[PDB]
RNA sequence: GAGGUAAAGCGAAUGAUUAGAAGUCUUGGGGUUGAAAUGACCUUAACUUAUUCUCAAACUUUAAAUAUGUAAGAAGUCCUUG
RNA sequence: CCUAAGGGGGACUCAUGGAGAACAGAAAUCUCCAGUAGAACAAAAGGGUAAAAGUCCCCUUGAUUUUGAUUUUCAGUGUGAA
RNA sequence: GGUUGCGGCCAUAUCUAGCAGAAAGCACCGUUCCCCGUUCGAUCAACCGUAGUUAAGCUGCUAAGAGCAAUACCGAGUAGUGUAGUGGGAGACCAUACGCGAAACUAUUGUGCUGCAAUCU
């Protein structure tokens, strides 16, 4: 994949950095915290995305909505 | 084709406040004015009637004249190298308080009864107003207090 | 199939109206153009004759406006009338009269101006209007107010108003308001308006259904039945109510069979009081326990 | 006899065809066939 | 408290409106008031098209259709005497999630009055709409509010009301 | 006091805009069901819900720095009364 | 451009959506619910406006007389407008 | 303390869904001779307070509620910016020096207060 960047790098005009992200995919999430949400059951998948357990507004909606959440 | 209107340029400042439209409320009809006071100038959109120009949207002035529903205000604006006083005639929907002279009244009041505190006591006061000084030598004890020892961080990129 | 309205952007950007507007009970606009004062009289106060009527009462008040909230000055109720020899028919629109008359002359009083000012001493229907007297004190001047009440020819708000015009308070008022009103030929009746003073549409329903059906006649007129009151008799009772309003306006509060104290721990008994943090902090983990 | 006649409380001053009143937008009537 | 069989919740009809669209205004028109002013025994009040339509033919302020609301037992006895018509036969999708209810007379001569070939007949439009006590809060001037959701009236309620009192069928 | 520029925002209004997911199609068609039932099924397209990527000189809840108005007393404050 | 589209007062609430009613259907009229203005306010755009400045009804001519002051453009002249 | 009338600030007050409300008040509630207004006493007007009810309105409470408000060893002294250099860089731009300094985000807390008059178990 890098090298598919590597090269698309010479379409563009201007300087480029290639870097390797600290997260797990496109999350917003550290790949050791979105591994930590996973086995916490905090996180349930979208599709192409993840949707993340709130610990705000209506609690019988959100305990639905995560089944396998271990509450702390 | 330039256009130079009475209320050009006015978009935003005759605008209302964000969830603060409609009806105004009475504590503005219900002020007092009297001649010679300090209020502070301010268009209400809603009220299009005895509206300020824009160049006095902001300007604080003195009030000369107190007529049905509407106060003189006095403004001085520079036109050219000196000063020329206006006279701008505004309902009282545009027009606030001065909170500049309540301060100003109290310390008035307030040095009047330190004064003649001082002169009862036998002492004397100064009434001045000081700016903040450099301050003075103290002592910082270290209990549960041991200075933490603070290196800056290497460089990593959070993407 | 269509968007859900009510979203969290319609909550947010949403301006809610005035606390007494959004409760239907203060007309902004109304009041705007009543309050506000000529600024060149700087803080002489402008007096409302608020006039109100609920279900069983009705209120009259003498108002000034002031920045931390109105100030009564005078106040007058429908069920003070009891105390004045008027104990039924107190929404009557001659109950109305009464009130109206009654707050006259307690401000009057409160002022100071009795002697000057005593108002319409014989009540006659004639449409007349508290006229200054030369060389000294102005009538005291009061506007009405009748809030969200409809303007309608025969109201019992103008009642008010006529009471109060013949105790002595200057209230500017036209008289086509007034039950008695011919807009085509454009007078006021004083017979028809007397009669309404004094209880005459009361008197003439017991007279005509007394003969025609007694037993909505009982049922209605029950109070009058087992007072040993007739039709005829009726005008008397608001004529001596007229003369002794007049005798002595002076406030008579209730006798209060509990102090204040008494009545606040009394109440406070039957109040909900507000969950601690903690408590609903455990009722939420207690559900989530629950809910495994 | 007198003929009352419905206010109008509408503020659509103009005169033109109603919003949403597209052809094609019915379900078929004749479906059945 | 809130007691379900409070006397305060007992449903009744607030009004009933009689509706005839005429899509004309003319002599038609002028006729099917009569026919209203007739069943009612009340002046109707005449409605214009908002807008211009060519395809039913109609334009702006054009007085099309004809209405009348009437209130109490007369609106009971008009409502009885317009469901002899239906039979006493209604369908589970003729109330509104708001529990009102409606249907509509082919023929008006079949609710029993007499027939006039000049004024000719007409079809018709009933409406009952129903409510508890305590709907003039949503319409006094002062102090308007909104009525709680147990006191709403509703299509279930509506539909039982109707056949306790009817003893009508509703075609679930 | 005033301001709406920089910045910011878009799971906030307006406008622009990428991608799936779950639903409703009852007011989208196709195919396959039926001797005829619009009553299903597979499908794409629509919408709705919760998300998602990216924007705005003539969009905006928010909102600087700099610049800008006024005041800082004897022509003042207070007390009494013509 | 407007004798109302000016002035005063009063009553009412708009765009839109949903659920319903013979002909009637995506579009006629009627009813309820939701509906912060997503409507309308002669004409550009911007602002403003909800028991209203919007829709409808009642009465009207203040779109009148006298000549001063003030704001904007500004020389602090005129004209226009306020 | 509850309630009414009139208010001030104008969501910490609004909105959704539930539950409770003693006294009083408010309210819904009843009737159409009269004043008055309507297609319609539904709204508005008048009359009774008499026949009934807290069902609703109203008030309070509940919600890991929506919204709103406030606070911060939250983000972040970041973005931005005033001033400076014969600083760097081909440039685009960037760093540094002396100053000022956000917004979103994150978290926590809160959910009307109050004036005058009257009234109340």
């Amino acid at each position: 994949v890098i090298e598919g960047l590597r090269r698309a790098r010479y379409k563009f005009p201007g300087q480029q950095k290639i870097i390797i992200s600290k997260k797990w995919g496109f999350t917003p999430l550290n790949r050791d915290e979105y591994i930590a949400k996973k086995t916490n059951g905090e996180v349930i998948d979208d599709g192409a995305y993840v949707k993340f357990l709130s610990r705000k507004g209506n609690l019988e909606a959100n305990l639905q909505q995560f089944p396998n959440y271990q509450y702390s | 084709g330039k256009s130079r209107g009475y209320r050009s340029g006015t978009r935003y400042a005759f605008q209302r406040d964000f969830k603060k439209h409609g009806a105004i409320p009475l504590s503005t009809y219900l002020k007092v004015y009297k001649v010679g006071d300090i209020v502070d100038i301010k268009a209400n959109g809603s009220i299009q009637k005895g509206m300020p120009h824009k160049y006095y949207h902001g300007k604080t002035g003195i009030v000369y004249n107190v007529t049905k529903s509407s106060v003189g205000v006095i403004i001085n604006k520079v036109v050219g190298n000196r000063y020329i006083e206006k006279r701008v005639n505004l309902r009282v929907e545009h027009v606030k308080h001065s909170a500049c002279r309540q301060e100003f009244l109290n310390r008035v009041k307030s040095n009047a009864a330190k004064k003649r505190e001082a002169k009862a006591n036998g002492e004397t006061v100064y009434l001045k107003r000081q700016a903040a000084k450099p301050r003075g030598s103290r002592i910082i004890s270290t209990e549960g207090n041991i200075p933490q020892t603070l290196a800056p961080v290497a460089y990593e990129t959070f993407i | 199939m269509q968007k859900e309205f009510r979203t969290s952007a319609y909550h947010s950007r949403f301006q809610t109206p005035f606390r007494r507007r959004q409760e239907g009970k203060t007309d902004y606009y109304q009041r705007k153009r009543l309050v506000t004062q000529h600024k060149a009289k700087y803080n002489s106060p402008k007096y409302r004759l608020v006039v109100r009527f609920t279900n069983k009462d009705i209120i009259a008040q003498i108002v000034s406006a002031h920045i931390t909230g109105d100030v009564v000055f005078t106040a007058a109720y429908a069920h003070e009338l009891p105390r004045y020899g008027i104990k039924y028919g107190l929404t009557n629109w001659s109950a109305a009269y009464a009130v109206g008359l009654l707050v006259a002359r307690r401000a009057l009083q409160k002022l100071g101006l009795d002697e000057t000012y005593t108002g319409v001493e014989e009540v006659e229907g004639e449409f007349e209007l508290t006229e200054a007297v030369e060389d000294g004190p102005r009538p005291f001047k009061v506007f009405l107010d009748i809030g969200l009440q409809r303007t309608t020819t025969g109201a019992r708000v103008f009642g008010v108003l006529k009471g109060a015009s013949d105790g002595g308070l200057y209230v500017p008022h036209s008289p086509n308001r007034f039950p008695g009103w011919d807009i085509e030929a454009e007078e006021l009746d004083a017979e028809l308006l007397r009669k309404y003073i004094f209880g005459g549409h009361v008197a003439e329903y017991m007279e005509e259904l007394l003969d025609d059906d007694e037993e909505k006649y009982k049922s209605i007129f029950k109070n009058y039945i087992e007072e040993e009151i007739e039709s005829e008799d009726v005008e008397e009772i608001y004529a001596n109510a007229h003369e002794a309003i007049r005798a002595d306006p002076s406030f008579k509060p209730t006798e209060k069979k509990f102090t204040k104290e008494q009545y606040k721990a009394e109440s406070k008994k039957y109040r909900q009081q507000k969950l601690t943090r903690a408590e609903r902090q455990a009722k939420v983990a207690k559900k989530i326990a629950e809910f495994k | 006899p007198s003929a009352p006649s419905r206010e109008v409380v509408k503020k659509n001053t103009s005169s033109k065809k109603s919003d949403a009143a597209p052809a094609s937008a019915d379900p078929a009537k004749a479906k059945k066939k | 408290s809130d007691k379900s069989q409070n006397v305060m919740r007992e449903l009744r009809i607030e009004k009933l409106v009689l509706n005839i669209c005429v899509g004309e205004s003319g002599d038609r028109l002028t006729r099917a008031a009569k026919v209203l002013e007739q069943l009612s025994g009340q002046t109707p009040v005449q409605s214009k098209a908002r807008y211009t339509v060519r395809t039913f033919g109609i334009r702006r302020n054009e007085k099309i259709a004809v209405h009348v609301t009437v209130r109490g037992p007369k609106a009971e006895e008009i409502l009885e005497r317009g469901l002899k018509v239906k039979e006493y036969q209604l369908r589970s999708k003729n109330f509104s999630a708001t529990g009102n209810f409606g249907f509509g007379i082919d023929e008006h001569i079949d609710l029993g009055i007499k027939y006039d070939p000049s004024i000719g007949i007409y079809g018709m439009d009933f409406y009952v709409v129903m409510g508890r006590a305590g709907a003039r809060v949503t319409r006094r001037k002062r102090a308007r509010s909104t009525i709680g959701n147990s006191h709403k009236t509703n299509k279930e309620d509506t539909i039982q009301w109707f056949k306790t009192r009817y003893d009508a069928e509703v075609l679930d």
